[PDB]
């Protein structure tokens, strides 16, 4: 437990020194904290934020007191406590499980690896976020930077079979058109709303493409009612019904990604922690699996020089072969083992009789009301996973977070797009401007948003990493460790950030659509 | 318990297609692969290829790929095996087998089923004697027949010591043929009383014909 | 192609010996070697899977090692049961392939055959061709050479034998030669001879008779 109040008027004892407010400040606060034994887990937590925050103006205050390394210490115990209120004090978590799939049809694959999820847990409640007012994000996205392709291959028509001609000027000189035609629809979207309030985004983008792109509108509305129809036999669950999100601050963040960038992925950031603080649960990339058994593959000892992910790669390759949950399955990984290593998976394999042998269930989970427990890999934390109980502290920090950080970026990009200038007139515009707003302490988030334009449309572009992404989950975990709000510049280490680890045990991450669909951008082609 | 129950003996012309069934039950049907294998008359066993339940993924052997088709019922819990281009090479026993894997494991097969290809048609076996005598042995001669089988008996099996029913010879003709022999003292209180109360399903032929030591 | 070679073909042993089978690899399988036991008329039965572990309701006498290329199939204590033939299939690689099987027979004495010959049928004689039958019957080893001979010259290629399995009391054999020919032809030649040689006979037996009568 905390040190008492007491304990800490002997820790900072100072003799021939007056008794301060602000420490009187302190010895009231944590005097009071130790009589909260009803109150809740939040509570407790805003309660030693005061104390932190009056002892971190208490030192401000006396820079040189001989008070300052007890209390420098005492801060320690506080960051201690809070990690003991939280593996200490736990909640059911929501059994529901999230799945986002927004934009466009679902897939094939992606009903597959949910299918799993639910054959391991029957006492769960699936949810496919799916948005009935835009289907045609993605056809859009694909029918604007195609045309945009065949445009910057009219030019340089010349040169495009020999050199000097390479893949760096290719993708920048399609942008600029890519940024005209993208300007230009949410122009007509725009005007469209003011105009008719009455219509959704699938009517303006199915008529803006039956015009400026040819399509036939018989073909886009049976492709909706094809895409409604095939979510929702899969537990679909219609953003526009989520009321709690549709009205908070935190909507048009959503529609921002979605009509206007095309950016699907940023969306369903956006959307999927919002879920999981209104309703609470477990979010999960539509490519991840179940959590393998922990004692199946017990006694085939892992290689000395191999990765973790190597290894995990191996075991659900294996898993697949074998029993073929999910046909046509890699062997990339399995195939580079020893004839008599393979074996041993196969045997163990053969043994299993049930699907409950080999995949986990999540069953009875319980986490602090203070926690969002993510996911980690050999880069870091990444938001393929997420655990939370309903309307989390955190979740409200991650959430204050990307408001905050959308703002910073609004704030500046707005009143360059404003203008009606080319793509390169914008983009100095918009880094002239972050670099003014750039104080010397949001450098590198202010650094990783002269790309946002550039974001679906080039390789190794990672700002939304930086908005809605990992970036603000750590944040937000030191907004929590630091009792503060609005966190920037990130100086947790790995060990800090593991006190909201999800267990290994819970989420197989190392798929193959998830091996395929990551960064993988040194597909310089150039087609045919 | 556990059973595996295979369709009865198939004959197909060459180019016809024939389709196998098994039924499975006893188990979770959904647990297990179907796998197939071919066994022709004194060779090896050679894997024609696997079906999985809950979906229809298929595997099948380099050799087969063309000329089998694996299906099934899951609603019946039962697996279909198709072939098409029949060829008289294609005359074997087709077992089919469960898998708890991918690969053949086959830890409980059916009691197969014979798929026999020819251009020859149904056709009753003519016996002729096989009786001569000078311990002497006697006989008959179940020639001329298709398809297989037949049930060769004697007396339906008063004295059975000492009998003999070869295996079938296929012929030219593409008729099968064998024969029935028995041993006997001569000189005993078995004088006479030797018949082959031979049997053919497919013809529906059931003739016993007695024959004796031949007259000088 | 993962070709399996298994050996001997054929294993002479008597109940109570020791049986070791042989199943070889083209290639490395690791250790994912099944093994089959498969009696006349009946379906394969599992015995061993992963070229060691056990199956149950085996005996404890069949146990099975190997690893890479070689494995091996011991029997301790063979039983009348254990006769019959054991087949190994690799399930490492695709596509999945058997080996060409061992038949373990149960070894006796030599046993010579009773040789015996038969002439066609009246009823066959004159309905087209005619069967002459050669009838070897108990006899050990397999192994046996029938030859038929027309007027002192030899036949072949108009004859076709037939073969037992090894009898479940005596452990003995018989073979079936059947000369068959047309009518004519058997009307115009005298002598119809069929001649044995096996382990068990001194000299090649010669059994015959002229076209049927006393």
């Amino acid at each position: 437990s905390l040190v008492n109040r007491k304990q800490l008027e002997k820790m900072a004892n100072v003799r021939f020194r007056v008794q301060e407010d602000e420490y009187v400040a302190i010895l009231d606060a944590l005097e009071e904290y130790h009589n909260m034994s009803e109150n809740t887990v939040v509570e407790k937590y805003l309660k030693l934020k005061d104390i932190n925050s009056l002892t971190d103006i208490y030192i401000d205050t006396y820079k040189k007191s001989g008070r300052n390394k007890a209390l420098k210490k005492f801060k320690e115990y506080l960051v201690t406590e809070v990690l003991e209120l939280k593996n200490n004090n736990l909640t059911p978590v929501e059994k529901n499980l999230h799945f986002v799939w927004i934009g466009g049809q679902i897939n094939d694959t992606a009903i597959n690896y949910i299918n799993q999820w639910k054959d391991v847990n029957s006492d769960y409640n699936v949810n496919v976020f799916y948005d009935s007012n835009a289907f045609l994000i993605n056809t859009l996205k694909k029918t604007i930077v195609e045309s945009a392709t065949n445009d910057t291959l009219e030019s340089f028509r010349e040169n495009l079979n020999d050199p000097r001609f390479d893949y760096n000027k290719f993708y920048r000189k399609r942008m600029e058109i890519i940024y005209d035609k993208q300007k230009n629809f949410i122009n007509y979207y725009k005007t469209q709303r003011e105009e008719n309030p009455d219509l959704i985004i699938d009517d303006i983008v199915k008529i803006y493409l039956s015009n400026e792109y040819s399509k036939d509108i018989d073909e886009l509305n049976s492709y909706i009612e094809e895409s409604l129809n095939k979510v929702t036999e899969n537990s679909g669950n219609d953003v526009r019904n989520f009321e709690e999100f549709k009205g908070g601050e935190s909507f048009k963040l959503y529609e921002q990604e979605l009509v206007e960038r095309w950016n699907l992925a940023a969306a369903s950031d956006i959307l999927r922690i919002s879920a999981l603080k209104e309703v609470g649960g477990v979010y999960l990339d539509v490519d991840m699996l179940p959590g393998i058994q922990p004692d199946l593959f017990e006694s085939i000892e892992k290689p000395s020089s191999v990765t973790v992910d190597f290894w995990e790669m191996v075991k659900l390759e294996a898993i697949m072969k074998y029993k073929e949950y999910i046909p046509g399955y890699t062997s990339e990984h399995f195939d580079m083992l020893d004839e008599e290593v393979q074996s041993s998976f196969e045997s163990v394999l053969a043994s299993k009789s049930d699907k409950s042998e080999i995949f986990s269930s999540l069953g009875d989970m319980e986490a602090s009301p203070l926690e969002v427990k993510i996911a980690f890999n050999s880069k870091g934390i990444i938001n393929q996973g997420l655990i939370s109980v309903k309307d989390s502290y955190c979740s409200n920090l991650i959430v204050k977070q990307i408001e905050n950080r959308y703002k910073i970026l609004n704030n500046s990009l707005n009143p360059a797009i404003s203008e009606d200038n080319d793509f390169n007139t914008t983009t100095n515009a918009f880094i002239d401007s972050i670099m003014a707003e750039a104080n010397a302490d949001n450098g590198r988030f202010m650094m990783e948003l002269g790309k946002y334009l550039r974001v679906g449309f080039f390789p190794d572009v990672k700002t939304t990493i930086n908005l809605s992404g990992p970036e603000a989950y750590a944040a937000a975990y030191q907004d929590l460790l630091m009792f503060k709000e609005g966190s920037m510049n990130i100086h947790l280490i790995e060990a800090d950030l593991r006190n909201f680890e999800i267990s290994k045990t819970n989420i197989s991450q190392s798929t193959e659509q998830e091996m395929a669909s990551l960064w993988s951008f040194d597909d310089a082609r150039a087609k045919a | 318990q556990v059973q595996l129950v295979q369709s009865g003996a198939e004959v197909k012309k060459p180019g016809a297609s024939v389709k196998v069934s098994c039924k499975a039950s006893g188990y979770p049907f959904t647990n297990y692969f179907m796998h197939w294998v071919r066994q022709a008359p004194g060779q090896r066993l050679e894997w024609i290829g696997r079906i999985n339940p809950y979906n229809g993924a298929t595997s099948y052997s380099l050799n087969f790929r063309d000329k089998a088709t694996i299906t099934l019922d899951k609603s019946a819990s039962t697996a279909y095996m198709e072939l098409s281009s029949l060829r008289s090479e294609d005359t074997a026993v087709y077992y089919c087998a469960r898998s708890t894997i991918t690969s053949p494991l086959l830890d409980f097969w059916g009691q197969g089923t014979l798929v026999t290809v020819s251009s020859a048609s149904t056709k009753g076996p003519s016996v002729f004697p096989l009786a001569p005598s000078s311990t002497a042995a006697l006989g008959c001669l179940v020639k001329d027949y298709f398809p297989e089988p037949v049930t060769v008996s004697w007396n339906s099996g008063a004295l059975t010591s000492g009998v003999h029913t070869f295996p079938a010879v296929l012929q030219s003709s593409g008729l099968y043929s064998l024969s029935s022999v028995v041993t006997v003292p001569s000189s005993s209180l078995g004088t006479q009383t030797y018949i082959c109360n031979v049997n053919h399903k497919p013809s529906n032929t059931k003739v016993d014909k007695r024959v004796e030591p031949k007259s000088c | 192609e993962i070709v399996l070679t298994q050996s001997p073909a054929t294993l002479s042993l008597s109940p109570g010996e020791r049986a070791t089978l042989s199943c070889r690899a083209s290639q490395s399988v690791g250790t994912s070697i099944h093994w089959y036991q498969q009696k006349p008329g009946q379906a394969p039965r599992l015995l061993i899977k992963f070229a060691s572990e056990s199956i149950s309701g085996i005996p404890a006498r069949f146990s099975g090692s190997g690893s890479g290329t070689d494995f091996t199939l011991t029997i301790s204590s063979l039983e009348p049961e254990d006769f019959a033939v054991y087949y190994c299939q690799q399930s490492n690689k695709w596509p999945f392939t058997f080996g060409q099987g061992t038949k373990l027979e149960i070894k006796r004495t030599v046993a010579a055959p009773s040789v015996f010959i038969f002439p066609p049928s009246d009823e066959q004689l004159k309905s087209g061709t005619a069967s002459v039958v050669c009838l070897l019957n108990n006899f050990y080893p397999r192994e046996a050479k029938v030859q038929w001979k027309v007027d002192n010259a030899l036949q072949s290629g108009n004859s076709q034998e037939s073969v037992t399995e090894q009898d479940s009391k005596d452990s003995t054999y018989s073979l079936s030669s059947t000369l068959t020919l047309s009518k004519a032809d058997y009307e115009k030649h005298k002598v119809y001879a069929c001649e044995v040689t096996h382990q068990g006979l001194s000299s090649p037996v010669t059994k015959s008779f002229n076209r049927g009568e006393c």
